[PDB]
């Protein structure tokens, strides 16, 4: 459960230096802990949320040109300076060009024009600062012992029903104890600050998307930038870059805008993992995590029942899994109170003998229903081999 | 979104004045406003930016001030050519709102107009309709009102004013104020009266006519 | 020298009003303009600089505008705080001269003075001069004027008047004229009246007393 | 006259060509034509005017910084940006600066500062240009015969008494033909565009007082300078580098003014002319010159008349000059119209032979007064040798 | 506290020799004592006060020149001493120049010139002695423990507080006992005629400004300086070299005012200390000193306590400081008389074992208010690890 068809699969065999078995989650894969002193926990993890992000510096996508307007001294003289030179927000560029005679002054020799033009961005992108602080994890875990195979993936009972906890995992808090309701409480410590490798990674916007950026990225990078902490009106640095002002040989400066780049930054962005976000706060999938689970306390809740009569009956027909496990669906007929279920990988009959690992644990059909399901999973030896399910002369 | 207030439409100046136009923001713009003139037939031309630079080639007569909610431009020593429409406008955030602007014209000594009234030309008596029209010609200042009757009775529907933009020379104003009414309604009544109230007479000037005396 | 006028020395608003505080410069000053404001007791504080750029701190309500001549502060959604001395000042040339000020007010209901007159005390009799002292209390519009008679005719000399800041919880003025003249005038004559025109109401409070009375 | 006591002296006797002797001026001396038939001719330079000069960038002689503010953002921002930095007309400089937890926030690692001030210049240095038109030259040139001494300097009436003329040179005419009325004309040809090596000098002007700079200085120097073109309100380049901002270890960052620099342009500039100026236009005193003087007609101004009476004596007595001439005032009571005056430099007594050369030309004192003064001057020999003036008896 | 964010470090191992730990203090850091037999102690300096100065010698800054004249002898002849020779206060100069004949008498070889000026000082710089003896020092000292982070910062106590305490060094008393109230106090010994390096430094005023000086430099510089010792009227030395009289080859001798020099005293002064005042004594800050630390009695008030129950819940979350050091913030809800507070820097999970120096000595927090904050500080073993805090259940 949260398993089997996963196929990213990681079996830990484990239940010696006391339960002290560590682990690490991938947002890809889940490993499940099989220990003859548990049932058999599956961990996985789902969601990284990070929240109360801060904004650093930012850029223009799409760059728009306004007023564009030049004068020239003629002859040498102090490029002499538009007022616009005096108001920032306006790239300006002074360059040497010859005015001769009926360019209206003698020494048709060089001079100097100053173009200037209004610069104000269209859009814009927004870095974001993530801290080690303020950041979540979300860490699904769910037992498999025998619940209804059609609950393998749900989260309507996040919060009841058999195996199934929803953990969360944040800085100022490594550990916490999830509580499955009668199999006891699995032990749980990670270091949040440590695996996913974050500070590194600033958390960047183009138009509605997401993504995530080493920085000595995108701290450096050639388009205007505006400083990024106060957003009253943009007050550029750079300015050029995203703006070429270029001439002919004649009398004429001209500018031009660059057609936003909006293409460049996502065909520059490689290597950099997708995100998206709900508001203040965004959820990364990449899964890194050192978690140490503890296995102190985890009672077995199929001890102590009868064998479940003779009535067993395959729904759906068992089938094969990825490493090469096998699931079966069973349906108990039998009206019983919750009762535990016997299942053997046997070796031919010559002498019903167990053959190859059982992990489900000690699958336990709870329910008074008369009809019952219970999905529990075993994994048989290399040569053909049989599943067999109950010790009536009815099994089957 | 901002509103930007200038609460005096026209203003009347001598030349020399000191001339003080205000512009209220309805929320805090910091210094985030233009003004701008203009002139007829002509684009808007801007005078001052971020509430008090004054932009290149504009007469230092001309000063912004204010910050917050409340922008003022002065324009110290009026002259003649300062006779235009200002507005004020905003950059806090959009829409980049305008105020409603301000007319400056000059003043002048105040002058009775000169009333005249004409009845409908036998012409547009052919057509169904009639006009009755008073002219009311230099006069200063500008504001004036017009009442019309027929046969003591006044009447308000049909009323159509025209007035001339100040003179060049003169400095004074000209209106046309227009009755139409059907041919049918004109010739069931015999008096006709248009009455200028205006600054210079403590009782407005009557111009009236009976329409079949001659 | 260039000289700056503001030509309103007091304006009365109400609190979310778009205030417009005018600044005409006497020759072009382009964009050199600077507003301030000013409250009893302190320095001015910067509030708009080169006409229009609002500087750091300053509500976003102050928006300046204007080039030229004319330059305008406007102060969007005006709240209590804002209430104070505005400037303008030019940075064209030296000397860097001043607006003469605008001092905003908040408006209120007209409110008609309670008005008392006192004649002098025995105590100052000994001395050879008199005052006859008239308190006009808690009264809105502050504009009110206070003519002064003895025995029917008009004092003028003599006369000082005496006004409180606004309160700063009724919004009301008060005033205190007091009438000084010598000792041997004061017992020459026995009616003593002042006269408060105020537009409250159409015709003057009178508060009058013969002296030789009781 | 123009020439004795000047003590810069330059003889020119070559009169070879159609008078075609080439000549050099230099405002410190003066040469003096001598040929052979033709009256000697005094020529100096006087003052070089430079008119109708135009404005190339200023500079900025003291600072003056007016309203310091700053913010800083706390570490892992960028440099929040006071709206001091969008005026331009305010120096800026962003650093980073340490604030630990006190300082109001986490992360004691390095956050950054941003310190602006307004720099508004005071008095200021402007640079002018000069060009090769708009030049003019003043050459005032004399005639030695006999004036009186007295007149040996003297202005009022450069253009009437004596053989005075004050000789204008422009660009546009190389060329000025100075009449000296009854001594014919002095052909007079000079290259104005040539000679004083301008183009590479800018005029320079401190509070009150001016200079010459040569180009490739003026244009480089490390100070704030305006844009020279349009004096409504300084829109300056630089702006740093008059103005310090420096910090000390701690949350401070601070700025300094300078007290301007007026002490190091003056001691910066050596080698650099001094130059005066009555207003708009300016009068430099560096003399260089090529002229080369048509001597072609010069009629000799003392030939046709008797030898004067006797009746010299001698006023002030006789003198030595520098490069070795001798001058000598002689005044004639001889009354008699205009008349030639014989002098002789001999070695000797009694035959009387003519030893060494006798340079004013032909004295002739022109007055009908009876008592008149001539100023002739000579270069006699080395040994002890006579002067001679008059044929009479009554010599002296 | 008084360290932490300060990121200019010294720890000081303790010192097996009876508090006989000897520390340097430089006014950019802070050492911080960690003794067994202690609580650690926060040093820092911070103004080292310079009082009782005398004023030595004054220079010119910006000259003004008054009245110009100037007479000649002619030839033969002294250079003919004006009046204004005898005043002194006047700069005077006798040059050779030529008189030639209307230049009023004869003898045309060389006479001499004599011109004077009146000669006023504008401004003014006048360097100051600083002695060893009347000189002063602050050091503020503090003890990490258990008080508000908040109060990291802060000088309203300096006399009460937990612990702070500001300690006054001056030569006729190199030591000092700070007694911080209940721990005891601190034994301190500084050698303040030794480290700082004085008499070597002049102390410098240009207007409103201050430094430092090697002498041999203010000493030597090539000014007009006054006397020094006598305010009455400036009675100058030198008065040329601020002032070039300089003459061409003419009838003149200028005189040239040199535009103050006050940006050539800045522009020279490199690598001097920047000093600010306050009146009559200036406040420098360059530390340097050198101090035997007494540790003998310092009375840890943490011991003999019970543990504070369990209620500790983190407030600005960790963070990391500069040399790696970590602090915490703590608020024990739980409520008790000085209760101290148990911390451990644990390697794993299970079974906590100390791991890496616990640095703040025994953190104790004193309150009754039943909410109370501590900040405690700690440097961890390199890799990863846990920060504790409590021993109940309920710790976090």
């Amino acid at each position: 459960i949260r398993c089997i068809g996963v196929s990213n699969r990681d079996f830990v065999e484990g239940m010696s230096g006391g339960t002290w078995v560590d682990v690490v989650l991938e947002h890809g894969g889940c490993v499940t802990v099989m220990a003859q002193d548990k049932p058999t926990v599956d961990i996985e993890l789902v969601t990284t949320t990070v929240s109360n992000m801060a904004e650093v510096r930012s850029y223009c996508y799409e760059a728009s040109i306004s007023d564009m307007a030049s004068d020239s001294r003629c002859p040498t003289q102090g490029e002499a300076y538009l007022d616009k030179q005096s108001d920032t927000q306006y790239v300006c560029k002074r360059t040497l060009v010859d005015r001769g005679w009926g360019n209206g002054c003698g020494l048709f020799g060089k001079g100097s024009l100053v173009t200037c033009a209004k610069f104000a961005c269209s859009k814009k992108m927004t870095g974001k600062s993530i801290q080690p602080e303020n950041l979540e994890y979300r860490i699904m875990l769910s037992v498999h012992g025998s619940q209804h195979s059609g609950m393998i993936v749900n989260d309507t009972g996040h919060e009841t029903d058999e195996n199934r906890a929803k953990v969360e995992i944040t800085p100022n808090s490594p550990r916490a104890e999830a509580t499955l309701g009668g199999f006891g409480s699995l032990g749980l410590d990670c270091e949040p600050r440590t695996g996913l490798d974050f500070s590194d990674l600033y958390y960047l916007t183009m138009n509605n998307k997401h993504w995530l950026v080493h920085k000595e990225w995108f701290h450096d990078i050639p388009l205007p930038w505006h400083a990024g902490a106060d957003t009253g009106t943009p007050h550029w640095n750079n300015k050029e870059a995203l703006v070429e002002f270029k001439d002919a040989h004649a009398k004429r400066q001209t500018v031009v805008v660059l057609g936003s780049q909006e293409g460049a930054v996502h065909t520059a962005l490689a290597g950099a993992l997708e995100a998206e976000m709900d508001g203040a706060k965004g959820r990364l999938s990449s899964g890194h995590l050192k978690c140490r689970l503890k296995m102190d306390k985890l009672r077995l809740k199929g001890v102590s029942y009868s064998l479940c009569t003779a009535a067993f009956t395959f729904t759906k027909i068992p089938a094969e899994t990825l490493h090469g496990t096998v699931t079966v669906e069973v349906q108990y007929a039998g009206t019983d109170g919750p009762c535990k279920v016997p299942a053997q990988m046997a070796v031919d009959m010559q002498t019903l003998t167990p053959v190859g690992r059982l992990i489900t644990a000690n699958p336990v059909i709870t329910e008074s229903t008369e009809n019952s399901k219970m999905m529990l999973e075993l994994d048989p030896p290399f040569g053909d081999s049989y599943i067999v399910i109950g010790v009536g002369e009815k099994k089957i | 979104d901002i509103v930007m207030t200038q609460s005096q439409k026209f203003m009347s100046t001598s030349v020399g004045d000191r001339v003080s136009i205000t512009c209220k923001a309805s929320q805090n713009v910091g210094t985030a406003v233009a003004w701008y003139q203009q002139k007829p037939g002509q684009s808007p031309k801007l005078l001052i930016y971020s509430a008090s630079n004054r932009y290149t080639g504009v007469p230092d007569r001309f000063t912004g001030s204010g910050s917050g909610t409340d922008f003022t431009l002065t324009i110290s020593n009026m002259q003649s050519e300062d006779l235009a429409d200002y507005f004020c406008q905003q950059f806090s955030s959009y829409p980049y709102t305008f105020g409603g602007g301000t007319k400056l014209e000059i003043k002048r000594a105040d002058a009775a107009p000169t009333v005249s009234i004409f009845p409908p030309s036998s012409e547009q008596l052919t057509s169904g309709g009639a006009s009755v029209v008073c002219f009311l010609n230099n006069f200063y200042p500008k504001d004036i009102n017009v009442k019309w009757k027929i046969d003591g009775s006044e009447r308000q529907n049909g009323v159509l004013n025209s007035w001339t933009d100040q003179d060049s020379k003169d400095s004074t104003y000209s209106m046309s104020s227009t009755l139409t009414l059907t041919k049918d309604e004109y010739e069931r009544h015999n008096s006709y009266t248009c009455e200028a109230t205006h600054k210079t007479s403590t009782s407005p000037i009557v111009k009236s006519f009976n329409r079949n005396e001659c």
